[PDB]
RNA sequence: AGCGGCACGCGAGCUGGGUUCAGAACGUCGUGAGACAGUUCGGUCUCUAUCCGCCACGGGCGCAGGAGGCUUGAGGGGGGCUC
RNA sequence: ACCGGAGCGCUGUCUCGGCGAGGGACCCGGUGAAAUUGAACUGGCCGUGAAGAUGCGGCCUACCCGUGGCAGGACGAAAAGA
RNA sequence: UCGGGGCUUAAGCCCAGCGCCGAAGCUGCGGGUCUGGGGGAUGACCCCAGGCGGUAGGGGAGCGUUCCCGAUGCCGAUGAAGGCCGACCCGCGAGGGCGGCUGGAGGUAAGGGAAGUGCGAAUGCCGGCAUGAGUAACGAUAAAGAGGGUGAGAAUCCCUCUCGC
RNA sequence: GGUGAAAAGAACCCCGGGAGGGGAGUGAAAUAGAGCCUGAAACCGUGGGCUUACAAGCAGUCACGGCCCCGCAAGGGGUUGU
């Protein structure tokens, strides 16, 4: 609300391609060593863990 | 008495809808876009048939100069002989009847000169 | 009956000299053969007519004084960025452009009327790619 | 109309430095739940009907039954203490049927009163007599004395 | 056969969600979860939970198994919008639209033959 | 120590000093309310750019085998003073 | 806390601006407005037009879409022109 | 920059003969329209004649609507009304009809009558949803760290330990 | 403002904190499932068909080609390459 205002209705079209560049990103997970199952690159999942396994604490 | 409006317009503007669904636009669904773009439409017909035949006439006399000046010479010259050869019409359209066959067109062709020439 | 459509026709190459000619006049020619209208079935939308390599063209003659007279401009989007360059010095460097400046604008404008532009090829020679056919024209 | 409205007749916004139109009180047609533009309130759809004309009227339109030939005027009906089946075996046996509805003109009040109660037979009788009766239904089944009535609502 | 976890009448607003929905669309159940876990949103738990009511009618409902079970639609509708009445300077009684949504979670196991 | 065009360029960029507001005074005209191409002093231009335009930055693609690095310069932009 | 004019000391008012600082903005994360809104598939010269065009025309640069930023045009929004 | 190009014994200039394009103007065709003549008493209908753009407006005709007489009746669960689909038939036309899918109990012929009748607008009245834009803002520049407990869920509650107004 | 003839107004299993649903069970019917007969329009989604990444747009129109799907034929829808 001032001067420059958007001076007519904006398309479906411009919609849809301005919420083109939008979308998301998936995921990025590899396993983890002494385990069975995923953990994102360089982490220490609690259910697993790195290397010497700290924490691991949970029910 | 009672005049409440009903479901006339209801009907009548979803007439316009089949009658106009199909173009491009927040038109193509806007009922008093829709019917602006009927409008444009129908009268484009109009104009578009009298310009139909012109366009036809055109591409007719178009392929005809062509094979005209191919197997002999101008188009104008070959007419000039047929109006004078009196082979009434032959349809500029039916010239294409040069478009297959090339004896027959070019025989009339020499028709064309036999009259004046 | 219903007018005829020619079906995916053969593109017939075709090959032309140049030298002593007249530029406008040249493509005068070029252009009427680079769409249909020579060929009997001419049809608009297509593109079906005849490839053109044209031989050297850095000697292709012109009337007056265009030599020192006419002159050919380009714009670059920017600021006193009009370039105009004289007939003159367009042959000295890379004239096969000439030709094809005077042809391009002597061609429709849409889509095709630039796909029948890439249907010519112009050499500051003689002497082409010798692809195939290639009949002689005067 | 707008005025027997329980609203007012005061503005709301102003008239120039507004932004929206211009009105306010919110009783005119153009809002929600506006008043009327003339129209439906009480009325009189009737009038007069000449003298001489509508004579004729019943005239024609009785007389017009009888150039069909669906009319009679019994002397005296045999049902007499108004009791259906006694006009029904009577009808049965005075030319009538079922599917055929009775301005069954007569006059007295008892063989009515079968009639008061008749499901095709609408009952008519003499001090009304119209023609759209006798167009609208079929039976002309005139004690003597309905046809009394009848003969001096022309008399000229 | 095909499971199905639909509910109405729950918050967030159609885009967000969507665009948790469609990084997931079509993919096994193992993938996606790991996804759902490991995901910086809370489409994270929406996504999760109604997926997850979808993965337990194929174990005791429709039968598929889930070595076989991936994800098939997942729509995702609109439901009402909240029309919230805030405060603003010089006096407007601003809308502000809280839009309530739709997600729906198909599925099935692998293969037909 | 140029003459000129472009809303005598550029207040969705400044300045609001000059301008024709109500206040007040003054010269002046009018019987007076008040007004005078007469003066005086002070006196609220309003942050989010929608398309275009433009200044850089990318993504997706494309270059009719996939890829890594060295490159061509058609075009085009910058550059040109003087004592 | 009234309007001119002049000198003294002082200073980023100016030359000519450089660095830094916290906070907005920019990236992620939770939510989410507004006035305007016929539709738009919305570039430029030279003319055209009731006098000032992307849209008409003889004609221009350029793949599709986006992000940060500047503010010239859409006779720019605030008004049914003070 | 002639519109553009691209022309120099012309694609310019003026002057003569023949050619051809190119207008809904015209010929042809054939369907509808009104007015004159005629065949048919003939009404219906056909044959000959011409005009066949038009704001205000004058004049005529038609489709559609809520209801009333017809209606103590006619229609209908094999399914009222309306809702939605049609590439189908009838009307020049607004429409009529008919079939497909629905929904669940109303609809009214041929003649006739009457009126809140036909909406795209009025910076239109009410409802409904987007556009802006996942952007601005998330209200003091007095500031927050952890350990644990809690609990489906914790930076955000709670316990303590700390630091700052 | 209207679920149904009437509450028969949904136990028990399942995921889930609940919410809400997936089944079952009810009635003629749950496209009558609890502000629930009807449910349209603008309207926001998901699948599929045709089309789009050298291109100048009151967005259509006339023709022709590509195409996909209805079609006995003949044709018809559709869509857009020029």
């Amino acid at each position: 609300a001032k001067h420059p205002v958007p001076k007519k209705k904006t398309s479906k079209a411009r919609r849809d391609a301005r919420r083109s560049h939008h979308a998301l990103t998936p995921p990025t997970l590899v396993p983890c060593p002494e385990c069975k199952a995923m953990k994102p690159p360089h982490t220490v999942c609690p259910e697993c863990g790195y290397y010497a396994g700290r924490k691991v604490l949970e029910v | 008495p009672r005049a409440k409006t009903g479901v006339v317009r209801r009907r009548k503007h979803k007439k316009i809808l089949k009658l106009a669904k199909g173009y491009w636009g927040l038109r193509s669904k806007s009922f008093r876009k829709a019917r602006e773009t009927l409008f444009a439409a129908g009268n484009y017909a109009y104009a578009h048939r009298k310009r139909r035949k012109r366009d036809f006439r055109r591409l007719w006399i178009v392929r005809i100069n062509a094979a005209c000046r191919q197997h002999g010479l101008n188009y104008s010259t070959f007419i000039h002989g047929l109006k004078k050869a009196g082979i009434e019409v032959d349809r500029k359209n039916l010239a294409d009847l040069a478009v297959r066959e090339p004896q027959v067109f070019a025989e009339l062709v020499e028709r064309a000169k036999a009259a004046q020439g | 009956m219903k007018t005829y459509v020619p079906k995916q026709v053969e593109p017939r190459w075709v090959l032309i000299d140049a030298e002593g000619k007249t530029l406008g006049r040249l493509a005068t020619k070029i252009a009427t053969l680079l769409r249909g209208k020579h060929r009997p079935d001419w049809t608009p939308n297509v593109a079906m007519g005849d490839f053109v390599v044209v031989v050297n063209a850095d000697k292709i003659r012109v009337t007056g004084k265009k030599l020192e007279q006419k002159i050919y401009t380009r714009y670059s989007g920017y600021p006193g960025g009009l370039k105009k360059i004289p007939l003159e010095k367009m042959l000295a460097t890379h004239p096969e452009r000439v030709l094809e400046h005077a042809v391009k604008g002597m061609l429709p404008k849409g889509p095709l009327g630039r796909r029948l532009f890439k249907r010519l090829k112009v050499y500051a020679g003689p002497d082409h790619p010798h692809q195939a056919q290639r009949p002689e024209k005067l | 109309t707008r005025g027997e409205v329980a609203y007012s007749g005061r503005k709301i916004w102003p008239q120039k430095h507004t932004g929206r139109a211009r009105h306010g009180d919110i009783g005119a047609p153009i809002f929600v739940g506006g008043g009327v533009v003339f129209g439906p309130k009480p009325r009189d759809y009737s009038y007069t009907l000449p003298k001489k004309v509508r004579k004729k009227g019943l005239a024609m339109a009785v007389a017009d039954r009888a150039r069909e030939g669906k009319l009679l005027l019994v002397e005296a009906f045999a049902g007499v203490n108004g009791k259906t089946k006694e006009f029904l075996a009577w009808a049965k046996e005075a030319g009538l049927d079922g599917s055929e509805s009775v301005l069954l003109v007569t006059g007295n009040e008892l063989v009515r009163r079968a009639a008061r109660n008749l499901p095709w037979v609408v009952t008519l009788a003499p001090e009304g007599l119209n023609v759209y009766d006798i167009v609208r239904t079929e039976r002309l089944v005139m004690d003597l004395d309905a046809w009394e009535v009848f003969q001096n609502r022309i008399g000229g | 056969m095909e499971a199905k976890a639909i509910a109405r009448y729950v918050r967030i607003s159609p885009r967000k969600v969507r665009l948790v929905v469609d990084l997931i669309r079509g993919k096994s159940l193992e993938e996606a979860r790991n996804i759902l876990r490991y995901t910086n949103k809370r489409g994270a738990y929406f996504v999760a939970k109604v997926l997850e009511s979808a993965a337990a009618n194929a174990v005791n409902n429709h039968d598929m198994l889930e070595d076989r079970l991936y994800v098939k639609a997942a729509y995702v509708d609109e439901g009402p919008a909240l029309k919230r009445v805030l405060p603003r300077a010089r006096g407007r009684a601003d809308i502000i639209k809280k839009r309530t949504s739709h997600i729906t979670v198909i599925l099935g196991e692998k293969h037909g033959k």
